[PDB]
Formats: structure tokens, sequence, C-alpha cells
RNA sequence: UAUAUAUAUAUAUAUAUAUAUAUAUAUAUAU
RNA sequence: AUAUAUAUAUAUAUAUAUAUAUAUAUAUAUA
RNA sequence: AAGC
């Protein structure tokens, strides 16, 4: 049972806002993620430079990352 | 939601021992092929929009993680098509939405099979990313709550 | 066809520039612009307005051209 | 005189291209009257500034910049490095410095442990020497005002906007700064009577602004935002002027080929088309509606003759004419000019909202837009998704009959129909869909299903269609998807193809490979079905099928179909204006897979371009990409990565599709690398 | 948050050498080059007109 | 300039020319009633929403 | 003036305002909030010593 | 542009006819004093020299000022606002005091009819917060910029 | 078709409150301050067998302030001679009465009307009021001084 | 034959960067 | 007093890059 | 190639 196509707004870049008149159950999922994002972004620790540094360093590990594909992807736009 | 590992010591034994003991009863629920079941059709198109919208206020005009702010086209309202500044998180959301809509490009090099290597286009959610387990848990809880609150009460009469 | 206020300001800049050249220095010691006085209401004579107070966005001759071209009559059929 | 236009302007490049008459301003005799200011670096500075400030206040500050007044920044090093710089070559110290510090700096001693220089340095700050300073805690308005009067503005940070940036002491001293944007080295322009710049300023009561009211039509994002904000704040103090006004003020006293350089072919000019739907059913007329067409390239309008007069768009058959289809096909939809909602076209001649005759009125906007959809990183097969009832046959037929420059772009053999997957099974998908009805209680025949699901107004009940989808989806996802997967896998082998589908989820579930495009149409597709006679299971079945596919599709905004045809056609049509006379032997090229044992070579891409461009293409690493060719009807498969688009050019319009064939014997699977086998001349 | 407000009340300092009439003259100067208020006035007029 | 000087509490000084002008048109003065109407409309928007 | 329930030009505060008479401020303990903090500290001190 | 050559050319004429010679070193050598090292770097003798900048040898401003007297009815000589103390200044700043001194001593040479008032107010501006005077106008305060008069 | 949509999701009250678009108050018109146009209806009976063609003024190619026709009528056409800088995009234009003008009076509430040649009389007043409002709105301009010549 | 634009080779002037060598001063270790 | 290491100042040489000028060659346009 |  899919979400009706008549229940979306115009695009904002790539995203598309979901209306509130929808009969689908997706509305509650949208509301939950909405409130979650709002509460997340309001935390002052989010803007602390150390927190952002920790998040950046989290995925910097000694394990593989498919670097080769990265390399030709960058070469595709003439960057060495 | 727990965060324990697969070492037996760090899990919640009390939860299981309490749940199994009568007169309590337990229901075991698992999602088959969970990663393959989360695509742009239903989930991603909603979660991405919700995250992008629920961040603009508390974050307007600020860079993040090295990602800067940018400007995007606006078409939400009918007729009026304008431009709109977005924060660093919203820039990341736009790019990640592009990636999610396109799919994924898996590269294979079968070492046990000479001449078996190619590229496979797929929409399955990645397993190697940092957002896998947390996202799966969040959607699990949200869908269960939605069932218990709205859909389920409206679909049974006993 | 430049605004009178603009010309008053633009002329001020040129005079200041030649001051610097005359005294072989990058920054002029005496300037005709960026003074304390708020001389905003200043006007300078420009080629934007004619003697009738009208806009010179179309030359006198051309205006006379359209004016008397509408009165002419041609030899009959 | 200053005029701001809604496009990026550069001192050297924008002059070579007819930027002013890319809008419509004639400017016949140059006479060194028009001048251009470089604003690209200003845009880069704006983007950099967006990392620390709101967009609105930055734009507001930038508006007050006087572009006819010359001034420039002067980046300085950090304080500690500034002193040690003054120690070396103690001949640049300004006279404003404390005499004690100046005397101590010329001491010629190492000053490592002076213990008196230390205190002097500690109690020293740059502002003591340089009056106007910016220290990363300064509002942009302050910077704009400081550049407004004075020639040199001193700063200790590189995050500034408004003008160029020069260097103080050599680069060795600057360690925190790494950006190479426009920071001029230690090494060190008049104004014409008219000046053209991208930005619009209010520093003067008569700095003019171009038409600029077509905010939605501005291609670039940053310029669009800038213009929107400017008119949303200072709407009442702007001097709006039209292209005709500019032409007059340029050619007042005088009125009574872009030289020779590299030419891009993906920059096209488009105009808004205004017309109406005059009804002449009797000897009299009507003015029923007034509509607008948005993105119509000028090349098409000049190609097929379009004047302003009383055009009829139907032939004796009763359906629409081909040229009207193409014209509506190249645009971005229609819009009513009274109510600003979207408009859709009724194809059939059914009383409600018929269109038989139209009358053009005029063309309002004109601007140059890029044509590259920007999702074209690699040369890949293309898959287009259109709803059922989208004139597929007519579009295919019209496209096939295009032989512009001896190449016959988009041949019928290089396109695959949506229904082609259907007849791979001996019972096609359609009869299985027909037989679905047996799985529904209370329905005994397909006709019963039709009258059950529709409400006498050809509308699904929005609930019964629910169980129709319930039954139909397993059929699709269990039968059509795998056969589609094999079909697409084989289809990729013959080479690049144009693929049509009905819902994108078909291609997604089939693991389709290549660029994916969702396109919509400015018509009522549903009405296109029931008029089309000679249907198999009845037209109403086709309507229900179309509804099922539309419900099957994903949630994604489909672009206008014109975005594809524009890329397919316009670059070639433009290039014909340049190459239509030269010798084809020199101005032609060919890219293909090389296989050594005359010599094996199968074409991949066809290139047409001027001689200089082809010569530049000749020296490129075409051997970097490898594929496996098997065998006239040969076919190959690429390993590794596909060919990036920029390797071809922003010039040299090429062919989007290709079919694999060997030109004049055992079956071989040797190897392949592609070579620039274009030509000798 | 009570904690934050208490921290603010307990830990406020001035710049080492403060002269108010100069500090404010320096700080306020840019912000009265903004013409948004007049635009708001015109918007307010149109509202009642409509 | 009088209004701007007043609103800045004397911390900012601005100047105006003193000579025959050319009758500029700067329509920015409206009655208090329109401001109150617009203010009320604006209140009713944010009604009961944080 | 867009004031509705208060006279124009008037801005209310929940703290008594007392204009400063010098431009080179120095520490001083004659304040409402300083007295409030002192009284609270004294109350706690009495509570401990009970 | 019409005026500029006339004033400038006369100024050069005065320079190349007057017996007066401008030798900045008279200021320099007569200071020949400096405060000691252990104490804070700011010192009045060093501070004034930096403000004067004796090394610079341009005096067109002085030479032109004389020529301005002959054409009072068409050109008004004034002191550039950049010469006034930053943000009005204050008497608490050693640097601002020298700004007052230089500015006050030079005003009588200009043809500005409002020169005395500017000389008065500029001290009042610096004096705010220590010394208060009554002001008739309820708009204009004592903190009004001096260059505006 | 034309059945419309009014429900709107309005979470962006914050954007409205923080910044509102300014109205476009001042606009300049350099053309004729008129909205009424005289149009010919039937071409003049020239040449004829009664009066020689040498009598008529048109035969000498003389411009006339008024149409030279057998029948002429007055038609409202807002800003038909104006030359403005900013367009208010609310023009009211009719055709000569020999040409049909029904579409103007069915623009407001005839969403149920089927025929293209018909209109519902009961919304005539509403359509007329809308037409008058647009007539007023399209004429809000300030006359501009261009220049003269003796 | 003359003028203009683009590319290549050589020489002169200005700026930046790197390396080497010599001398003087200060600190540490050994005789 | 001698040797080794580190830091600062001055001088000299070499190499590379960018900008301007001069000379020759090739391609295109104009007389 | 070989994740979180």
């Amino acid at each position: 049972v899919p979400i009706p196509q008549k229940d979306w707004t115009g695009p904002i870049g790539e995203i598309r806002i979901l209306k509130d008149t929808t009969s689908s159950i997706a509305r509650y999922l949208y509301r939950t993620w909405y409130l979650a994002a709002a509460r997340m972004a309001a935390q002052p620790r989010t803007w602390d430079p150390l927190f952002q540094a920790i998040m950046r360093s989290q995925y910097v590990t000694a394990r593989g990352g498919s670097g080769a594909a990265l390399r030709e992807s960058l070469y595709a736009i003439n960057v060495s | 939601s727990t965060t324990s590992g697969s070492a037996v010591i760090e899990k919640v034994i009390p939860l299981g021992v309490y749940a199994s003991s009568p007169p309590n009863q337990s229901i075991n629920i698992d999602i088959s092929a969970c990663d393959a079941s989360i695509t742009w059709d239903f989930f991603l198109s909603v979660i991405m929009a919700a995250i992008h919208e629920g961040v603009a206020s508390s974050s307007i005009g600020k860079p993040f993680m090295g990602v800067p702010a940018s400007i995007v086209n606006d078409e939400s309202v009918v007729g009026v098509r304008a431009a709109r500044p977005i924060s660093g998180m919203q820039n990341m959301i736009q790019h990640l939405s592009k990636l999610y809509k396109r799919g994924f490009s898996y590269r294979v090099n079968d070492s046990f099979s000479p001449g078996n290597d190619f590229t496979h286009m797929t929409t399955t959610f990645p397993s190697g990313s940092t957002a896998t387990s947390t996202e799966h848990t969040a959607n699990n809880s949200t869908m269960m709550e939605t069932f218990l609150t709205v859909w389920g009460p409206e679909h049974t009469d006993d | 066809l430049v605004n009178e206020h603009s010309e008053a300001k633009d002329e001020a800049d040129e005079a200041t520039k030649k001051q610097a050249k005359d005294t072989d220095k990058s920054k002029a010691q005496v300037t005709y612009s960026d003074t304390g006085i708020n001389n905003a209401n200043e006007l300078s004579r420009s080629g934007n307005v004619d003697n009738e107070g009208g806009s010179n966005q179309k030359p006198m001759s051309t205006r006379i051209a359209e004016a008397t071209s509408a009165i002419v009559s041609k030899h009959p059929a | 005189a200053y005029i701001a236009v809604p496009a990026v302007v550069d001192s050297r490049s924008s002059e070579a291209i007819g930027l002013l008459e890319s809008f419509g301003v004639d400017a016949g005799a140059d006479a060194n009257d028009v001048s251009y200011q470089d604003h690209d670096y200003v845009l880069d500075q704006l983007q950099y500034m967006l990392d620390g400030y709101e967009a609105g206040d930055v734009i507001d500050a930038l508006v007050h910049k006087n572009w006819l007044h010359h001034s420039v920044y002067c980046l300085l090093p950090p304080k500690s490095q500034l002193l040690e710089y003054w120690k070396s070559n103690p001949s640049a110290i300004p006279d404003n410095v404390d005499r004690r510090l100046r005397k101590r700096l010329m001491l010629k001693k190492d000053l490592r442990k002076d213990d008196e220089y230390n205190q002097l340095a500690r109690a020293f700050k740059i502002s003591d020497v340089y009056a106007p300073l910016i220290s990363s805690t300064t509002s942009p308005m302050t910077m704009i005002q400081n550049l407004n009067q004075g020639e040199i503005v001193y700063t200790t940070t590189d995050r500034v906007i408004g003008a160029r940036i020069l260097l103080y002491a050599p680069r060795k001293y600057y360690a925190s700064t790494l950006s190479f944007t426009m920071t001029k080295c230690i090494i060190p322009v008049p104004h014409s009577r008219f000046n053209v710049g991208t930005f619009p300023s209010i520093a003067t009561p008569k700095c003019f602004v171009m038409s600029g009211v077509d905010i939605e039509s501005i291609p670039n994002e940053f310029i669009k935002l800038f213009y929107q904000r400017v008119k949303s704040v200072h709407a009442n103090i702007l001097n709006d002027i039209s292209p005709q006004i500019v032409s007059d003020m340029i050619n007042r006293k005088r009125l009574r080929k872009r030289g020779a350089s590299h030419v891009d072919v993906y920059k096209v000019d488009v105009v808004d088309m205004l017309f109406e739907v005059v009804d002449v059913a009797d000897g009299l007329r009507n003015v029923s509606r007034k509509l607008t067409m948005h993105t119509v390239p000028v090349c098409i309008l000049e190609m097929l003759g379009i004047e302003i007069a009383d055009y009829c768009i139907r032939q004796e058959d009763g359906m629409l004419t081909d040229w009207f289809l193409l014209l509506t096909m190249l645009s971005d939809g229609l819009t009513d000019r009274r109510t600003h909602c979207q408009y859709l076209i009724n194809p059939s001649s059914v009383p409600p909202d018929v269109i038989l005759n139209i009358s053009i009125t005029g063309f309002i906007n004109r601007h140059t837009i890029d044509v590259m959809p920007d999702i074209y990183d690699f040369v890949k097969p293309i898959g287009a998704v259109l709803p059922k009832g989208s004139f597929k046959s007519t579009i295919m037929r019209v496209l096939d009959s295009i032989s512009i420059l001896g190449i016959q772009i988009m041949p019928r053999a290089h396109v695959v129909d949506s229904d082609e997957v259907g007849e791979q099974m001996e019972p096609t998908f359609e009869q299985a869909v027909m037989e679905i009805y047996k799985g529904i209680a209370g329905v005994d025949s397909l006709d019963d299903l039709i009258k059950w699901v529709l409400n006498s107004d050809l509308i699904p009940h929005d609930d019964r269609l629910g169980q129709l989808f319930q039954a139909f989806l397993p059929l699709a996802k269990d039968l059509l998807a795998p056969m589609a997967r094999k079909f697409y896998d084989n289809s990729m082998s013959e080479g690049r193809l144009l693929t049509f589908a009905h819902a994108d989820s078909e291609l997604l579930n089939a693991n389709y490979f290549g660029h994916l495009l969702r396109l919509k149409i400015p018509y009522i597709t549903e009405v296109n079905l029931m008029i089309r006679k000679n249907r198999e299971g009845g037209e109403l079945f086709q309507l229900v099928l179309s509804y099922l596919y539309k419900m099957y599709a994903t949630s994604a905004q489909p672009k206008w179909f014109g975005s594809l045809l524009r890329l397919l056609i316009c670059p070639w049509l433009h290039m014909e204006k340049l190459i239509g006379e030269a010798d084809p032997a020199s101005t032609s090229a060919e890219i293909g897979w090389h296989i050594p044992r005359e010599d094996g070579f199968i074409p991949y891409v066809s290139i047409r371009a001027p001689r200089l461009v082809i010569e530049e293409l000749m020296e490129k690493n075409w051997g970097q990409y490898h594929a496996q060719v098997i065998v006239v009807s040969a076919k190959a498969v690429i390993k590794g990565n596909h060919l990036p688009v920029k390797l071809v050019s922003r010039f040299a319009c090429f062919t989007l599709t290709a079919k694999y064939e060997m030109r004049l014997g055992r079956g071989a699977a040797y190897s392949a690398r592609l070579a620039f086998r274009s030509d000798l001349a | 948050d009570a904690r934050a407000i208490t921290v603010a009340l307990l830990s406020g300092k001035y710049p080492p050498d403060l002269v108010t009439n100069v500090w404010y003259a320096d700080a306020i100067y840019p912000m009265y080059a903004d013409t948004e208020v007049f635009s708001n006035l015109q918007r307010d007029m149109i509202t009642c007109e409509a | 300039e009088w209004a701007l000087t007043e609103c800045a509490q004397g911390y900012v000084t601005v100047t105006s020319p003193y000579a025959p002008s050319v009758n500029r048109l700067m329509p920015y003065r409206i009655s208090n009633a329109e401001r109150q109407i617009s203010q009320i409309i604006r209140i009713m928007n944010i009604g009961n929403n944080a | 003036s867009a004031n509705l329930f208060t006279p124009p030009e008037v801005l209310l505060l929940p703290i008594d305002h007392q204009p400063a008479n010098v431009t080179t401020p120095t520490l001083d303990f004659t304040n409402e909030l300083t007295n409030w903090r002192a009284r609270v500290c004294e109350l706690m001190k009495n509570l401990v010593d009970n | 542009t019409v005026i500029q050559p006339v004033l400038q050319d006369i100024s050069v004429l005065l320079q190349r006819i007057s017996p007066l010679q401008i030798d900045p070193t008279i200021i320099s050598n007569t200071m020949s004093t400096v405060s000691e090292s252990t104490t804070q770097t700011l010192s009045p003798a060093s501070s004034i020299l930096g403000k004067l900048r004796p090394s610079n040898s341009d005096f067109s401003s002085f030479r032109v000022a004389l020529a301005g007297w002959l054409y009072n009815g068409v050109v008004t000589t004034v002191i550039d606002d950049s010469s006034y103390p930053k943000d009005g200044g204050s008497v608490t700043s050693l640097e601002n005091l020298w700004d007052f001194f230089i500015l006050a001593l030079a005003l009588p040479l200009t043809t500005d009819p409002c020169a005395p008032v500017k000389a008065f107010m500029t001290l009042a501006n610096m004096m705010v917060g220590f010394e208060t005077i009554p002001m008739d106008n309820q708009i204009y305060t004592q903190s009004r910029r001096a260059s505006a008069f | 078709p034309i059945v419309q949509v009014s429900a709107d999701v309005e979470n962006k009250k914050t954007a409205q409150l923080l910044h509102a678009d300014t109205p476009r108050l001042v606009t300049w018109d350099a053309g004729l301050c008129t909205s009424f146009k005289i149009v010919p209806i039937v071409p003049a009976q020239v040449p004829q067998d009664v009066l020689a063609y040498t009598f008529f003024t048109s035969s000498y190619a003389i411009q006339s302030p008024f149409p030279e026709a057998a029948v002429s009528r007055i038609v409202v056409h807002t800003r038909w001679a104006s030359n403005v800088d900013f367009d208010r995009d609310s023009s009211v234009i009719m055709a000569p009465p020999t040409e049909n003008n029904i579409h103007l009076f069915k623009q407001l509430l005839n969403t149920e009307t089927l025929s293209v040649r018909g209109a519902n009389p009961l919304m005539f007043r509403a359509n007329v009021l809308h037409m008058l409002l647009e007539f007023v709105l399209d004429n809000l301009y300030l006359n501009r001084h261009t220049g003269f010549s003796q």
C-alpha cells in the first residue's frame, strides 16, 4: 500500500515535503523524525568544535574504504 | 534500545530472564532482509525530508563538519519558484538524498572465478556505514509504536 | 547621460586622482571627495537635461524629426 | 553609467560572447563604449563568506558597493610574523610606529632573549599602525563602507568580499592562509561610458538594473538569490530598464560571428512564448484563454518558421500536427496567464477545452541556459520513464526522421520500447493482468472488474483500486522483474540504447544500469488512451493499467520532457551553423574499441567538431579504458569504469547512442582498448 | 535552563579597559545603516489597505 | 536624521544636506492605526505556537 | 508606535533601571541582584547553622 | 576638475617664492628624550612623534591653505574628518589627547566659517562622562560628532 | 480540470515573520494616461461612384486623430498606450463588440459551466466587481515627465 | 612587402622559493 | 684553547617559475 | 578488494 502521489509538495533541490492531509501512516514517521531533528539541532554541544572533530575522526580508521574508486572518481574531473 | 555488543557479558540478561518467567510472555520479532527493505519508495523519501526540515531553524547559516552552507531552488508553494539558503547539514542532506535516489554502485572482483567481475546497480541500504544499526533501531521502534497506537486499533474488532 | 549628483561625485574623484599624480604619491594629501560635509544636494551641469528642463534621452533633432513628420501629406493617388 | 544583468560577467570572456545580445540588446557599433567588470571572484568570495554569516546580511552589505570606485584589500600576516618580517629588510616599517620599537628592530642582533623587546612586542597591536582594519569580527557593512571611500583597506583575515586581495610581506610569513583563490602576489583600469556587471548596486540614485524581474528564469542559484533578496528589500528604489531601453541608450546618437575562439555548444538561448486559444468555430472569434510557453529554444523557432500569426494546429485527421507536438515537447510546460496555475493540453477533439487554432502574440524573456543535465558524469545507457499515453510512437517516429548532418541522430534501431519486455513471455504480461480478475470475490469477468473499479466518471474508487494493486503487485514483482533483468542485461551488450519504461520502479527492481530520468508531459495522458482505437482488451482496461502503473511509481519529482530533447538536438543544430561548410573529412572523428589480430575496430562514439578541437582531442589517454569484446553483430562489455563525459569536450557535440557492429572469422573474446581512430586530416 | 542563567549571572567580565561612549559608538554605527524598518512600514500600510 | 539620532540614543551622529533640493519622494510615514492593525494581524499568526 | 497596551515610547522592564553616571565602570555591590544573591547566601548560612 | 589646477598651481608658486623653509627635524631633535624600559611602552614623547610622522616631507596641505584665502567665495577649506579622534575619542586615551592638540592648533588656518564651533565641540565630545554641559536641543546631545557642525 | 486547491501547509510562518516582501509602491508611466481606445468597425466606402477620390483626406496619406471608417466604437483597453517600467500584470482588455467578449464574465465562478460560448448570469455581479478591481489596480502609476520640443 | 593574433627558441630587467659555503655571537658535551 | 650539535645576522653562487621588451620561424585575416 |  504505497503513499499516494497526490500528497507531495514541490521539490527543494532533491527533497520533497510531505503534506499533513495524508491518509497514509507515514505521517507519524515524519513527525517523529521532525521532532527528533529539532531536538537534536538545539543542543549546544552540536556546535562545539570538539564534538564535530570527534564525529569527523569517528570514521577515520585503518580499515578499507574503496579508495581506488575514489581515485578515478576524482580523476574524472581532473583533480590530482 | 540497547547498545551492547555480541559478548555475552555486556548484554541485558535481566531483560530476558524477566521476560521468559511466567506469567509474563514474550514475543520474538525479527525483520527478514532488513537492509533490503528500506528504500526511497517509503522510508528514505520521508526521513530525508523530515530531517532536512527539522534542522533549518536551530542551524541557519552555519557550516558543519567542513561542509559549508549553500543555496537551493524552492518550489514547495505552488506558482512561486524561488531560491533558499540552507545550512551545512541541509547541504549534506541534499547530497545524500541525491545518492539515495540514484541507488548504489557495487564493484565485484570474484577471486574464486576468473572472468567474473562487473558493476551491479542496487538499491539495498549499505551495511558498512555508521548509520545502519541506529537507523534500523529507530525505524523499528517508530513502526512498532505506530502499529500499537493507530493502525492496529483501527484494524481489529475483537 | 549621467546623473548630476553622479557627475558631481565622479568629477570630484578625477580631480582627486590628478592631485595624487601631481604630487607623485599614491594617496592624495588634499582631497575633493570623502569630506566631512554632507554635500548630497550638490548638482553639476550635465548633458542629461536640455534647456526646456526635459530629459535629453532623445536628441532635439530627432524629437523635431518625429514631431513634424506626422504633419506631412503626400501627392494623391 | 552602471548596468547590472542577471548573469555572471567577466572582463575578457563575456565580451567575446554576445552577452548583451544573448539577452536581446543589439548594441550594433561597439566603438569601445561597453565595458565589463569581472565579478566571478566576487561570487567566489560570497560563497566563502557564506561560511560565517547569514546570506541576507551579506547580500544587504554587498548591495551598497560602488562598482565605479576603485579600491582593494591588503592582507597582512599575523602579528608575530609581522614583526619578524619587519626585522628582515627593515625598510618597510611605516613612520607611524613607535620609535623605540623601530630602533630595536634595526638592532641587527638576534633579539632572542632581549627581555625588553619582549614587553614592547607584547604591548603592541596592528591597529596602532593601520587605521581601517578587519579582524574577522567585523560586519560586512563595515567592510563595504570602508571600500567605498579610500583605496587601500587593511585586513588580517582573508574572509573578505568586494574587491581583489593583494599581499603584504612574502608568502613565507602567511602560514594560516592556504586558499589560492585570487590572492595576488606581491607584484601589483579606467571606466567606459557604460559598464556592465553582474551585481546591482544602490550606491547611486541611477545605477540601472536589467529587466531582472524574471527571478525564476535566472539559471545560477547565487545570482537568483541575490536578485530575489535585493528586490524583496529595496523594490521601490531600483531603476528597472528593458532591453529595448538599453538598445536605445547605447545607440541613441549613432542609430538614425563572435570573432575567432573556442565556442561552447551547450549554451542555448530560450524565450517565453505568449499566445492564446482563439476559437473560430464560426465566422467570429473567441479569446477563450491566454497561455504561456516557458522554455522554447530560439534555434528551434528559427529552424521551423515561426512568425506571429493565427496558426492552426490540427490537420484533416483530427489529431494534433507534428510541429506543434515538437514545440510543446521542447518546453517546460504551459501556464495560464490569468490564474497562474499549471496548464495541461487536451489532445482529443472532445468539447471540454478544445484547442484548434492559436495566435502567437510575442516573446518576453530571453536568457542563455546550460543544457548539460549535470547528471551525465559518465557515458552510460539512458533510461527514460514516461506514463502510458505519452505519444511514444509519434515521438519515436519524429525523432527517427532527423538526419541533420549525415549522422541521422536517434535511429529507430537505437531505441527500445517499454512494451518490448512484455512479449518475451509467450503469454505476455498483459494477459496475466487481464486474468488477475479471477482472484477477486464478486468479479466474474474482466468487464465486471472494469465496471466495479470505475464510478461512471472513469475515476477509480480509490479503495477498490487498492485491492487491484494488492493483486497486481505480486504479479509484477514476481514475473516481470526477472525477465526485465535479463532483458536489460542483454540489451547493454549491443551498446548504448534509449530505454522507455512506464514506472521507474520497473527499472529500479530490474537493477537497471545507466542514467535514470523521470520525465512528465504537458498533456492529459489518461484521455490519450480511450480515443486510441483498435485496443486489445478495451480502452478502459488501458486506463486501469495506466492507473496501476502510476500507483506503482516511486515518490520523485519528474522533470519536464524537454530537458532531454534539448540535449539531444540543440547542440547539434547549433554546431551545424559552424561546420555546415567545412570539409567533412577534416571535421569528423570516431572513437572505438581496438583489437589487434585488416585491423579490428568497432565504433563507440561519433564525434563532429572543428579541426582545432579534433586535433586537441587527438592527444588524450584513450588507452586507459578497457573492455571485453566478443563476436556481423559483435558485442562487448566494459570492465572497470565508464568514460567520463568531459573527456569528450564541452565542445564537439556527439552521439548519445550507438549500436555494435563489425565492418568487413572464428568467434573470439580477445580484449579491447579504445583508440582515437578518428582520421588523418 | 536554570544552570546556564546562573552561570551567566556569576561569571561576567568587561574588557580590560572599557569606555562606554566609545565602545557603543564603535559597535552601533554599522547597524543604523539598515533600511528594513521603512520597508516594514510600507508593508504595514498595504496590509490595512488590503 | 532626527529620527535616526533619536533612536540611537545619541551614540550615532548622522548628517543631512542644507541647500535647495530637487523634491525627492520618500514615502515612509504612516499613521499609528495602520501599525496597530498590522501588529494585531502579526500577533494572530504566531498565536499559540512556539 | 505599535504599542497596544502601553503608552507609546514606553518599554517596560522587570528590573529597576538606574542610568550610569560614569563612562569608566568599576566594580560596585549596590545592585538589586547583588542584594538578592547576598540574601540567598545569608539564608543558606542561617540554615546550616541551625 | 575646473578648480583643482588653479589652487594647486598657485600653491607650488608660493612654495618656490617664499623664503620660509619647512624643516621637520626641528621637532625631532628638540624631543631627544625617551622613557625607560621596565615601565609600560606607552610614553607621551614617543606617542606624539608617531602622530606627527616627521619623516614625511609633503606640505601641500599647508601651501594650499594659504591659496584658499584668495577664493573664499568659491572654495571652502575644511579639515578632513579622518583627522578627528576615532569614534569621538576620550580624554582617557593618551593618543586621543594628541589628536586634539594637532587638530585644535590647525583649525584657525581654514576658511571654514564654523571652525571655532568645531574646535569647541571636539573637546566636549572627548569630555563626555567626566564633565557635562546643558544642551538646549532635546535631539542633539553632547555626544554629537564634532565634524557635523 | 479547473477545480482548484486551497489547502496549504504553512510551517514557514517564521520566514514571513523574520522578513516580509516589500510592496512595489512607486512606478512610472511615460505613455498616455488613457484606457479607452477608438477602433474601426467597418471600412469606409472609398472609393465610391458619388464623390471623386480626390475629395477624401485619406487619399493624401494624412494621419488622422480618429479612425476613418464607416463605423467606430469605444473599447476599454487598460494601458494600451502606456510605457511602464514595472508591469502590474492586471490588464483588462476587451475586443470590438463585433468580436465575442463572453470569456470575461465567466472568469470567476463558472467552474461548472460546460460550454465555451456560455456563462452563468448569477455570477455577473461578482465577475464585474473583479473586473473593476483589476481595472483600478492596473492603473496605479505615477505620470513621468519626458521632454518637449517647440 | 606592411600590420594584428597564437605557439616555439635565445637574451636582459623585477619578484618569490630551495640548497650550499664562509665568518661572528649564545647554549650543551668531551680533553 | 680545540672539536661536535642547535639557533640568529650578513655576503656570495647556482637552479626553477611567472610578467614585460627585442629577434627569427609557422598558421590565419586585411591592403 | 577486504566495512561499521
